[PDB]
């Protein structure tokens, strides 16, 4: 009991020391701390040289004293994983969240393992039908492959995240984990209450036939909480890969989180810090993080992960270092919100290594390819189309800046999960109605439609669906004088009958503030402790 | 010089006691003639080993709780930032100048405090809870911790009720919910705090008015602001009634820097005190672009490696861990809500500076406050198409709900349509119809300060501008036309419409003839 039990001997915040005095533990071990209000656990981040660890804390410090028992679980976190696991909301130390019991383990796994290794890993390429256009055009998803939507802070990368739960996560028909990593706690009430009404989620004894499982270690988390559950998160979708055999969906709400979390932690570690002010080891970190996040021979793990981009930076080097890790990268812009284009998609900046000709066939690639080229060159254009206007521009010019405009339009859509708050029921448009869509377009098959009947519609159905409402609107337009509803006697009473029929309600008048609150009488002197812990009033000298 | 070498040290290895048998008899006579040199020495309290850029090294304090309240002899709090093996580093919430090396610091033995309660509402107080308006100490109330950790996933519900601002633009296009928190974001001079004042204003105007489990509690912290104008709104507040339901926090531009960092946990203590007990509050963090500018001088100060603009890698999490505890609770948790409205400062409009995307990736929505129109005397100068609320809408006034989707629309065309040609090109007649209609509406939405509109009033009048009812005024007099729409139609219509909700078929054509009798001013 003396010895493989440390006390804390230093708090720095989220850093703890904690020094023992024989049998150090190893590095990630995780170590409780006895007698906190809250389960502290502590993972070990280096040893420091005097018989001292530094360890990281997974909770808040508030309350912890320099001598406090710190006791050793020998082993790193481990967090319950298997089938158990489905329908219950994590935290980053595997402890159920969500008031439904304790998690059912089909075994606890920790959160620290190696990437699979080069002989462990598939080499191959089916596309993952999204049902958005620009994605399936222009940077279509593998299915088995690491997907990243980058994003500044309010382009729309929560949205495109919940359509691609919506779209593809239920014609998958696997399970599916959520790892939400330092984003909203709202946003993490609303997917759980929605996964209940769709039946992703089944509540009480039928919790098995659920298909996603939660770990969410929000943005109100101190930063060793949020610099590790996405660990955790990988760890429940692991073991669905490795020990259950089959195909997992990873959504990483803000993978950034992990890599801001690590770097308000490094300064405490007493780490030079890197460039913009991260830590020294961004790629490792981040690199040790997304190798374990890939399609092996025994199973799969499709990985959409969220990743901002801060001050709209991109050469930011934690959003620079992801580019690398990724089959598929997202590009959210902010001025193409601004144009109201949604999804935010930049075309130009979205990449795919599935635009390949001998991967999506060369009749997608052909589209895809000629859509970037009028984009393109329609950039190329802008900086005299804002100083000289479109009449300097040759014909030939004007024909792109027509169809440009036209296709970049067509690139947004409505979603299913958007028309919650923009009222336009949502578009799954499929990929064969997108590539002859685009092909339209590029031939010049469309020129005839105006600009704004491209705009938030479906397929080239509905966009001639939307020309000819257009045409017709701009006809009729009024003519509703009378002879509607609008009679002052049909279906309407007096006015005077309508003030009684409202119930009228009763006002307090009290407020309702002093009914269970007790009132600690504060004393008229600042209340100090002397040198025997007794509450004494403050001495006066100075 | 390893450790097993220096741990052989414990056991004794001298074999001959020549010396420590003489100075043993000689050490105590030695003591006894310096003791008027020595200080007292101190385990359980603590004494002042450096102070300096508001930051003291304390010896001593052997059990002290990471971040409590320390008490200095002088009398100034501090916290307990970080314990070290030697020394406490402590920040000062106050004026370093009166600590000393060689100061007692006492222990409290609490994490920071803050007093909550029914009596601290009415006061002015500081950004530890201390009252600065002079009527005394709080009473009625009890201490609570200001680092309390949100409300987690199972603890929280939906964002259903409307907390109405009275701001004719904000509860028409941007309406808030009652468990959201909403940036107000936007250049300095640009009416930040009138949207924000007004919403205060306004909560008296319905307090009155709801049985007494709707009424909203307005909590206003004033980080880094001038004292006058905080004095100057204490007593606009005082003079609409507004104080009877507000709490003022206040951390001026020449308080500490860890008393500005802390009066937004202070203030958001305190109003979480309405949360936890079934009411509803509202926060607003007035400049939490200068809370972030305070924390950066502490960290900086503390010697912490800066990142971009010089601010710390926690300078997130500064504001995330604050604004997450404005929530809507469960109803296990007594159904209570906290909405918070923090205020940005940008510069030149610039939307993608480092503060200001930290809390547009916190908040629900925001309220941006163009500057331009700001200068062209619209106000408030609401850019609508950028400002968000998608949490609140879908639980805003069901009657709003109906005529503002005509409004939002008709704002969608206005600004499409002035991007394609302002200067004398060609105009068409369906697009000037746009740019009459649009005028219209821009100057219907444009109210002015310390007057809060009620939510029924607020309906009626762009009932009367979405549909007809006001294309014969020019542009000029559409101002004097809403006065001449919500003072001269039936006050009836205006308690149908209140306690239906929406507008129901019958008012429908009843508010079209109410709309035929009005005498407009443009004639
Ligand atoms: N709706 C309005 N109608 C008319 N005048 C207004 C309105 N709102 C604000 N003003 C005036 O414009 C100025 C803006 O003041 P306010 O304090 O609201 O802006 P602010 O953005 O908080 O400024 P600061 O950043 O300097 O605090 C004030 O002098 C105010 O009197
Ligand atoms: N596909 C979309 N359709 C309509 N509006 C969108 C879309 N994506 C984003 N937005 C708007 O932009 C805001 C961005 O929110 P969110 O997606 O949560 O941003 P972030 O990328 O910061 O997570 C949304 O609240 C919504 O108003
Ligand atoms: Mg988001
Ligand atoms: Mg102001």
């Amino acid at each position: 009991p003396a010895i493989d039990a440390g006390y804390v001997s230093q708090v720095i915040g989220p850093v703890v020391d904690v020094r023992f005095d024989g049998e150090l533990p190893s590095i990630l071990s995780s170590l409780e701390v006895e007698g906190h209000s809250v389960r502290l656990v502590l993972e070990v981040a280096q040893h420091m040289g005097d018989n001292t660890v530094r360890c990281i804390a997974m909770d808040s410090t508030d309350g912890l004293v320099r001598g406090q028992k710190v006791v050793d679980t020998g082993s790193p976190i481990k967090v319950p994983v298997g089938r158990g696991t489905l329908g219950r909301i994590m935290n980053v130390i595997g402890e159920p969240v969500d008031e439904q019991g304790p998690i059912d383990a089909a075994d606890i796994w920790s959160i620290h393992r190696e990437a699979p290794e080069f002989t462990e890993q598939s080499t191959e390429q089916e596309i993952l039908v999204t049902g958005i256009k620009v994605v399936d055009l222009l940077a279509p998803y593998q299915r088995g492959g690491k997907i990243g939507l980058f994003g500044g802070a309010g382009v729309g990368k929560t949205v495109l995240i919940m359509e691609l739960i919506n779209n593809v996560a239920k014609a998958h028909g696997g399970f599916s984990v959520f790892a939400g990593v330092g984003e909203r706690t709202r946003e993490g009430n609303d997917l759980y209450r929605e996964m209940i009404e769709s039946g992703v989620i089944k509540l009480g004894a039928e919790r098995g036939n659920s298909k996603c499982t939660l770990v969410y270690g929000q943005m109100n988390e101190p930063p060793g909480a949020r610099a590790r559950v996405a660990l955790t998160g990988l760890t429940v979708a692991e073991y669905f890969r490795d020990i259950e055999g089959q195909d997992v969906l990873l959504f990483v709400d803000n993978i950034f989180r992990f890599t801001q979390a690590n770097s308000e932690v490094s300064a405490l570690l007493g780490r030079i810090p890197s460039a913009v002010g991260y830590q020294p080891t961004l790629a490792t970190d981040l690199g040790g993080l997304q190798e374990r996040i890939t399609t092996t021979t025994k199973g799969s793990i499709t990985s959409v992960q969220a990743v901002y981009v801060p001050a709209d930076d991109l050469t930011d080097p934690a959003p620079a270092t992801t580019f690398a890790h990724l089959d598929a990268t997202t590009v959210l812009s902010r001025s193409i919100a601004e144009l109201g284009i949604y999804p935010a998609v930049d075309p130009l900046d979205s990449t795919s290594r599935m635009l390949n000709p001998n991967v999506i066939g060369a009749e997608h690639y052909n589209v895809a390819r000629g859509v970037q080229k009028v984009l393109q060159d329609y950039k190329n254009l802008q900086d005299i189309i804002a100083i000289l206007g479109m009449d300097e521009l040759s014909e030939e010019d004007k024909l792109t800046v027509a169809r440009a405009r036209k296709i970049q339009r067509f690139l947004s859509q409505p979603f299913q999960v958007a028309e919650v708050f923009t009222g336009t029921p949502g578009k799954y448009v499929d990929l064969a109605d997108t590539i002859s869509g685009f092909q339209g377009v590029l031939t010049g098959k469309y020129d005839d439609l105006p600009e704004m009947a491209f705009y938030m519609v479906g397929d080239i159905k509905e966009v001639k669906e939307k020309a000819d409402k257009m045409a017709k609107d701009i006809a009729s337009r009024k003519e509703a004088d009378n002879k509607k509803v609008s009679e002052e006697l049909k279906d309407i009473p007096s006015l005077d009958k309508l003030v009684s029929e409202i119930k009228e309600v009763v006002i307090e008048e009290d407020d309702g503030l002093e009914e269970d609150f007790k009132a600690e009488a504060l004393s008229s002197e600042t209340v100090v402790l002397n040198e025997e812990g007794k509450s004494v009033p403050l001495p006066k000298k100075n | 010089a390893d450790a097993k070498a220096l741990d052989e040290l414990r056991k004794p290895k001298f074999s001959s006691k020549y010396l420590i048998q003489h100075v043993s008899q000689k050490l105590i006579p030695a003591v006894k003639e310096w003791e008027k040199s020595y200080q007292p020495p101190v385990i359980h309290l603590g004494r002042v080993l450096s102070v300096g850029d508001g930051i003291a090294r304390v010896y001593g304090l052997k059990s002290v709780q990471a971040g409590e309240l320390v008490c200095f002899d002088s009398g100034v709090k501090g916290m307990a930032l970080n314990l070290q093996a030697d020394h406490v580093g402590v920040v000062v919430f106050g004026n370093d100048s009166v600590i000393h090396q060689g100061d007692l610091v006492y222990r409290t033995g609490q994490i920071v405090n803050v007093p909550i309660g029914p009596g601290t509402l009415g006061r002015v107080t500081d950004g530890l809870g201390q009252p600065i308006d002079g009527k005394g100490p709080l009473t009625n109330v009890r201490s609570s911790l200001v680092e309390v950790k949100a409300p987690g996933i199972i603890a929280r519900q939906s964002v259903r009720e409307p907390l109405f601002t009275g701001v004719k633009a904000v509860d028409a296009l941007v309406p808030i919910g009652r468990g959201q928190r909403e940036l107000i974001i936007g250049d300095r001079q640009t009416g930040k705090t009138a949207v924000a004042i007004d919403a205060i204003i306004h909560q008296k105007n319905c307090n009155e008015q709801v049985p007494k489990a709707q009424r909203v509690y307005c909590v206003y912290v004033a980080v880094g602001q001038k004292r006058s104008t905080v004095a100057q709104l204490v007593k606009l507040f005082t003079q609409t009634g507004a104080m009877r339901y507000t709490i003022m926090v206040s951390a001026t531009a020449s308080d500490a820097a860890p008393l500005q960092f802390l009066a937004p946990y202070s203030g958001c203590a305190m109003a979480e005190y309405f949360r936890d007990t079934g009411k509803h509050g509202l926060i607003i963090y007035d400049d939490l672009s200068k809370q972030s500018v305070a924390y950066r001088q502490m960290s900086l100060l503390l010697r912490r490696p800066p990142g971009r603009e010089a601010f710390p890698g926690d300078v997130f999490y500064l504001h995330s861990r604050l604004l997450e505890r404005a929530a809507k609770l469960s109803k296990e948790l007594g159904g209570g809500s906290l909405t918070a409205f923090p205020v940005i400062e940008t510069q030149a409009g610039d939307v993608s500076a480092y503060i200001a995307t930290n809390v547009i990736s916190i908040t629900d929505g925001q309220i941006f406050l163009e500057t331009e129109l700001f200068y062209k005397g619209i106000r408030p100068a609401l850019n609508v198409g950028l400002s968000v609320s998608r949490v609140g809408s879908a639980a805003q006034f069901p009657g709003m709900k109906q005529v503002a989707g005509t409004l939002k629309l008709e704002l969608a065309q206005y600004r499409e349509v002035a991007a394609f040609a302002q200067f004398g090109s060609d105009l068409d007649a369906a697009t000037q119809y746009v740019l009459e209609r649009g005028a219209r509406l821009t100057e219907m939405l444009k109210q002015k300060q310390f007057a809060p509109i009620p939510i029924e009033r607020q309906t009626v009048a762009v009932y009367a501008a979405t549909k007809g009812f006001l294309d014969k005024v020019r542009v000029q007099d559409i101002v004097a036309a809403e006065e001449a729409v919500i003072s001269q139609v039936n006050p009836a219509v205006f308690k149908i419409l209140k306690a239906n909700g929406k507008i129901t078929p019958a008012l429908d054509a009843h508010l079209k003839a109410e709309l035929r009798k009005v005498k407009l001013p443009g004639a």
